[PDB]
RNA sequence: UAUCUGGUUGAUCCUGCCAGUAGUCAUAUGCUUGUCUCAAAGAUUAAGCCAUGCAUGUCUAAGUAUAAGCAAUUUAUACAGUGAAACUGCGAAUGGCUCAUUAAAUCAGUUAUCGUUUAUUUGAUAGUUCCUUUACUACAUGGUAUAACUGUGGUAAUUCUAGAGCUAAUACAUGCUUAAAAUCUCGACCCUUUGGAAGAGAUGUAUUUAUUAGAUAAAAAAUCAAUGUCUUCGGACUCUUUGAUGAUUCAUAAUAACUUUUCGAAUCGCAUGGCCUUGUGCUGGCGAUGGUUCAUUCAAAUUUCUGCCCUAUCAACUUUCGAUGGUAGGAUAGUGGCCUACCAUGGUUUCAACGGGUAACGGGGAAUAAGGGUUCGAUUCCGGAGAGGGAGCCUGAGAAACGGCUACC
RNA sequence: GUCGGAUUUCCAACGGGGCCUUUCCUUCUGGCUAACCUUGAGCUUGGCGAACCAGGACUUUUACUUUGAAAAAAUUAGAGUGUUCAAAGCAGGCGUAUUGCUCGAAUAUAUUAGCAUGGAAUAAUAGAAUAGGAC
RNA sequence: ACCCACUCGGCACCUUACGAGAAAUCAAAGUCUUUGGGUUCUGGGGGGAGUAUGGUCGCAAGGCUGAAACUUAAAGGAAUU
RNA sequence: CGCCCGUCGCUAGUACCGAUUGAAUGGCUUAGUGAGGCCUCAGGAUCUGCUUAGAGAAGGGGGCAACUCCAUCUCAGAGCGGAGAAUUUGGACAAACUUGGUCAUUUAGAGGAACUAAAAGUCGUAACAAGGUUUCCGUAGGUGAACCUGCGGAAGGAUCAUU
RNA sequence: CUAAGGGUCGAACGAUCAACUUA
């Protein structure tokens, strides 16, 4: 009779699973960023869809809106904190212009490569 | 109606005693109460002779809670009439309303005069009968 | 036992209500008392939340009060002569609320003789002063005094015997006495 | 169900208790007492999760059995005693007296009062009646019965109970220009002044309480608690005094504090 | 992340369906299976049936002990330390499990109890109980068992029980013990008659009945039936008293009675202190238990408004023998056809009544998607029903209880 | 006018309130008498009551819409938070680290029905016609 | 009674296609993805089948309401060669 | 030399009808019988309190001679009472059984009449061209079979055309 | 035993009569 724990699925399978154009796109991304499962690409796209949906819902509200402002800066502050959005792009419109590569670059795997301690993403 | 005493028992206001050895004003004592909510007691309930222990102004019933309104569709019972209340239920699916009606049986007092096709307001009181749970407080007709 | 719910009865639309619950205890109902007269036998029935109720059977004597005079004297009962609801109660002489009993009324006559100093039909300054002071009020209606010459007045039990274990009431006087007298007299 | 219920699962407990949802499936159901279960605070949760003096359930029991706390003058020994609004817990050890006052956010507080302040408790009377033997009495919000009160005292006012002697020493009438304390509802914990009220003789009397920052809100008369006149509170107000800043102002306050 | 494709034709554009596609707190199964965290799990058919073992018993400083139980009192001659069993007081009606029944029923939001009960708590609350009330009676205090226990036993078996002998209570059944004043009733007497009265009874609370008060928007005069305060009896007359509610025959008070009679402490644990008329004299604390009434709280039970799946190859339903309403009475803790006696013939319905099916407990919610919506919801939370199918009942504040009994299949 | 924050008279716009133009959009007892014609030498005694209330009064009806109280939690969206990331959870953070101190534990949605509330568009609704019509 | 001009209601007709439709074609079959003037009825792949049964009307023949099991990946519409 | 229709015959499946006052299962229910708990009218085993109540006879105190006073092992006899089971009259609640009725769910059945699936069964050629009798719609009759014929209507015709 | 089914002479009213039935 204890309160049940909450679980959620963090990835979204593509509606079209069988397409050469998308298939090669994720293979290029996975190989460049060193990813084994394409569910990792499915996961990171799922997070992008959620924040885009939340940001889109904010953009249908007028300016000087307490709900739009508070959640708008909070989402913007989180994005600039994690490093996916530059300081001069904090205007709530570039948030909709974020891509998967920008989020993938912030992963610790790529940062280890960038600082020069692995010599290869697989390493 | 025609006769105040038309039953086997003697109809009287409970615990109201008229002393047979005095000649005080307004002969038989007629206890009356004010329902409230701006509902004035009709003069018939003040100078009348009916008892109607369930009357909202001369009986013992206390009126509290909802104060509904509706027209009169039937008057074939004794001291009790049926009212019809019309509302508009909203269906969330096809973005509009529909007409619906409910027949609420209410208790009426001999002081009031209600006919078929009369908008009346009824107040909630204690259960008077199996289906009757409202009392007429004010008839609205010219 | 006897149920007291509204789930075993037809609805206002004539529909037959289906069974929902077994007969609950907070809707229980016990049997009628049917109180007789003489040889007092009062039983007790345990009710909800304690509060014992005295079930009355065969009550011999009760309390009756003269509203006009304002007194209340113990008086023996001797049967009922009129009952509005049913007539078999009159035949069986069962004591229930709102029943026209025919009381002994002997103490009431004794009180009147000892209070206002007058006799119904049929030497001390302290007593005489009250008797003279209480004048102009020793005259009552003809019906009550006529029944006093009969040594019996009519009354009406105003206390529920089964629920309270006591049957109390008042002596009829006024329009009620005239009303009930006509029904008894009516041919 | 065939009688009363003595249990409280850890999902139907009042949300202002700030209880978790993983440490057990039950909640400390308060026993019958001065206040309702949904409008009070058990002694166990207050000492275990608020003051953090006790860790486990038995530690609260050991502390309570040792005759340390004193609620409204009485020592008390029940772990589920329903201490609610206007309840003062006095601790002989640690030299602290604690008063249960709602916060702006919607929960209880740990407001500390001086020993002089703990000697008196404010109480909102609920009923005034002429009891048996013709003696008048009043019924405060805590259920205390005080005989022979001031005739000027009527319904919906506040009295200053002496606690130690249980006698009324001061009464505050309900009128315009009175500082109150909202107890219960989505607007609970707000402190403001009364400007006017619409009587609405059908139930649920409403009063327009105005904050010191020109903010106005509507709260039913059953959820109000007059705590003094305009500008002078008869009780030491909690920190913040019910300003009720918005989510934007709160965030700037945090960023101005870190 | 507001997306389609393949298939009728020699070929084309359509309608149209099939199939493909992705997801499922929707399951089942197959193949394979290395790790960390979290975690569902005899619901679907059978609310089918159950071996066996458990699932509710319980004490303090403070109800009752001489265990013919255990240590030691050495502060205790009656125990007074610990303490099985038993009596007693409470709890066992919570929790847990299942979704069979049930389609204005349950249930959800929302009202009322001025129409009711309420253990346990919280805050208050019994100078009035000796009734020819002067010997009629212990009030520095009354009576009666009984369990455990000792011994006799019975039956194959049972949480089966008897006969004999004790003993206890916060066990049963009785029961008194503190002032002073105030009115109602009485009234022996003085009896001048403006009239005063020695002395006696009752007045707490609880149940029942009848009556009264429970109120009071604004200012001045003519008289009386008898002057009423004080008197120049020319009359100044003010002084006077009852709260709340939108609203009550409300709370409350006083009269006249009713009770076979409710309560008004014969209970218990610590520390033992003061006054002296120097005494088992008189006062005296911190508590526990219980108790009548009110309020409060945990509740319980009725109840105002709106809202539930598919069906007309269900169009009229209900009232024999309760249906609609009224009167009066029973019963209930209360309102009420809940029931009874009489009277009137009403009440519902195409605005979807009634009847039938439900792989129907309902809701909070779950899956699915731009929006709209569709489907599911036994299942952790809330409100309901049941203990195999029904009926009946004791105890208790609370059960129509089944890990309580009684009867039938 | 402070050093990419923030001011005074502003060209401008935008929602609100009040007043007048034939446009009462209820007033009686009251006390505040209010804005007091009240004026004492310039901080002064006496204007029409809701702008503060207690009460009588006609308060013709809605459908609709704005706002507020109300919609138990869990759940959903979602603020903050190094479960090491994450599913989660509501924890945590900071010292002179021997005395300790302290921000949190939000917010939002929640059908229909019920309650109050400002408005008057939209859609109906009754008023005074062999005048039983209003001051 | 005819000629000319105008007007209202008609049975309709000729030419174009703004516009609609899959096209044949349409002064509506137009003012429908720039989707909303008011209202009624009917249809959800082709067979089984307007069959079986149950109601209802009729002297009968027959009319109204009206399925399911089962089977199939096609039938069907307009045009081109 | 395309497509296609029906009767009849063989094989299988599905559904309908069907005499058998069919069968089985479950719900509802008239009536009869009616357990049991409960409430009432009685009942009285049994236990126990109180009031006298005389005697078989000891004991002590008093006239000390007969005689007198109360306690005792003992037994009748009379009432004043309290608790009080088995049993019992009546009443309401009402399990269950029997007998029927009704509703709903499956199922046997000679035979009758259909539909569907059936590589190359028989007979005829009804429809698609003016399909060789233009088709189709209704109605009635007839015929192994498609189908034919009578009456009325339609073009979905083979005629947008006779001032 | 109760209730119900009439004539009748003069707010509906007081007298008078006999009759077979039903619940």
């Amino acid at each position: 009779p204890r309160a049940p724990r909450t679980y959620s699925k963090t990835y979204s399978t593509p509606k079209r699973p069988y397409e050469s154009s998308r298939l090669d796109a994720e293979l290029k991304l996975a190989g460049e960023f060193g990813l084994k499962n394409k569910k990792e690409i499915y996961r990171i796209s799922f997070q992008l869809s959620k924040i885009r949906r939340a940001a889109r819902d904010l953009l249908t509200r007028d300016e000087k809106d307490p709900k739009r402002l508070f959640e708008g800066n909070a989402l913007i502050r989180r994005l600039v904190r994690v490093g996916v959005l530059s300081e001069d792009k904090k205007k709530l419109d570039y948030v909709l212009a974020l891509k998967v590569e920008d989020f993938l670059e912030r992963r610790l795997q790529t940062q280890v490569y960038k600082l020069g301690l692995a010599k290869s993403v697989h390493h | 109606e025609l006769t105040v005493q038309s039953e086997r028992a003697f109809q009287k206001q409970p615990h109201i005693f008229n002393n047979p050895k005095v000649k005080t004003s307004k002969r038989t004592k007629r206890w009356y109460k004010n329902a409230g909510l701006g509902f004035k007691t009709p003069k018939t309930a003040i100078e009348g002779s009916y008892i109607d222990k369930k009357c909202p102004f001369t009986g013992l019933v206390s009126i509290r809670g909802k104060i509904l309104t509706g027209t009169v569709v039937s008057t074939k019972m004794h001291r009790t009439i049926v009212i019809r209340r019309a509302y508009l239920h909203y269906i969330p699916k096809y973005n509009r309303y529909e007409k619906r009606h409910k027949n609420v049986p209410v208790h009426v007092s001999p002081a009031f005069r209600v006919q078929v096709g009369d908008i009346v307001t009824v107040g909630q009181c204690r259960p008077i009968s199996k289906t009757v749970r409202f009392n007429v407080v004010k008839v609205s007709a010219a | 036992g006897i149920s007291r719910d509204s789930r075993h009865k037809r609805s206002a639309t004539g529909a037959k209500r289906a069974q929902f619950r077994k007969k609950r205890k907070f809707e229980l109902g016990r049997q009628p008392a049917n109180t007789k007269i003489g040889a007092k036998r009062i039983h007790s029935v345990r009710t909800r939340g304690g509060n014992k109720k005295y079930r009355a059977l065969r009550i011999e004597t009760g309390n009756f009060s003269w509203a006009s005079e304002g007194i209340s004297k113990k008086t023996r009962i001797a049967g009922v002569v009129y009952h509005p609801s049913n007539n078999e109660l009159v035949r069986t002489n069962t004591l229930t609320k709102a029943a026209i009993v025919q009381i002994d009324a002997t103490p009431f006559r004794q009180w009147f003789e000892a209070h206002y100093g007058q006799t119904l039909g049929k030497k001390s300054k302290n007593a005489e002063r009250k008797w003279a002071a209480r004048a102009a009020s020793a005259k009552i209606e003809s019906s009550v005094e006529s029944q006093f010459s009969a040594g019996r007045l009519y009354a009406c039990i105003s206390s529920r015997p089964g629920q309270s274990g006591r049957c109390d009431g008042y002596i009829l006087e006024g329009e009620e006495l005239a009303f009930y007298l006509r029904r008894l007299t009516a041919k | 169900a065939r009688g009363p219920k003595k249990h409280l699962k850890r999902l139907a407990a009042p949300h202002h208790w700030l209880l978790d949802k993983l440490s057990g499936c039950y909640a400390p159901r308060p026993s019958a007492g001065p206040h309702k279960l949904r409008e009070s605070l058990p002694l166990i949760v207050f000492l275990r999760n608020r003051l953090k003096y006790a860790l486990n359930g038995r530690e609260v029991k050991a502390i309570l059995m040792q005759r340390h706390v004193k609620v409204d003058g009485k020592v008390r020994t029940d772990t589920t005693y329903p201490a609610g609004f206007m309840d003062v817990i006095t601790l002989d050890a640690t030299n602290e007296n604690f008063r249960l006052v709602y916060d702006v956010k919607g929960r209880f507080a740990v407001h500390r009062i001086t020993d002089e302040e703990a000697s008196y408790k404010l109480g909102k009377v609920k009923k005034v009646q002429l009891g048996k033997k013709g003696v008048p009495y009043v019924v405060t919000h805590d259920g205390r019965t005080i005989r022979y009160p001031d005739p000027n005292i009527k319904v919906n006012d506040t009295v200053k109970i002496d606690l130690a002697s249980g006698k009324i020493t001061d009464f505050i009438k309900f009128d315009a220009g009175k500082l109150v304390y909202v107890t219960g509802g989505r607007n609970l914990g707000r402190i403001g002044t009364i400007v006017h009220k619409e009587r609405h003789d059908g139930g649920f009397d409403l009063v327009h309480i105005k904050d010191s920052l020109d903010n106005t809100f509507v709260t039913r008369l059953n959820n109000v608690f007059v705590i003094g006149e305009q500008g002078k509170p008869y009780i030491s107000l909690p920190k913040g005094k019910g300003i009720k800043l918005s989510i934007a102002e709160e965030r700037d306050r945090r960023r101005a504090q870190q």
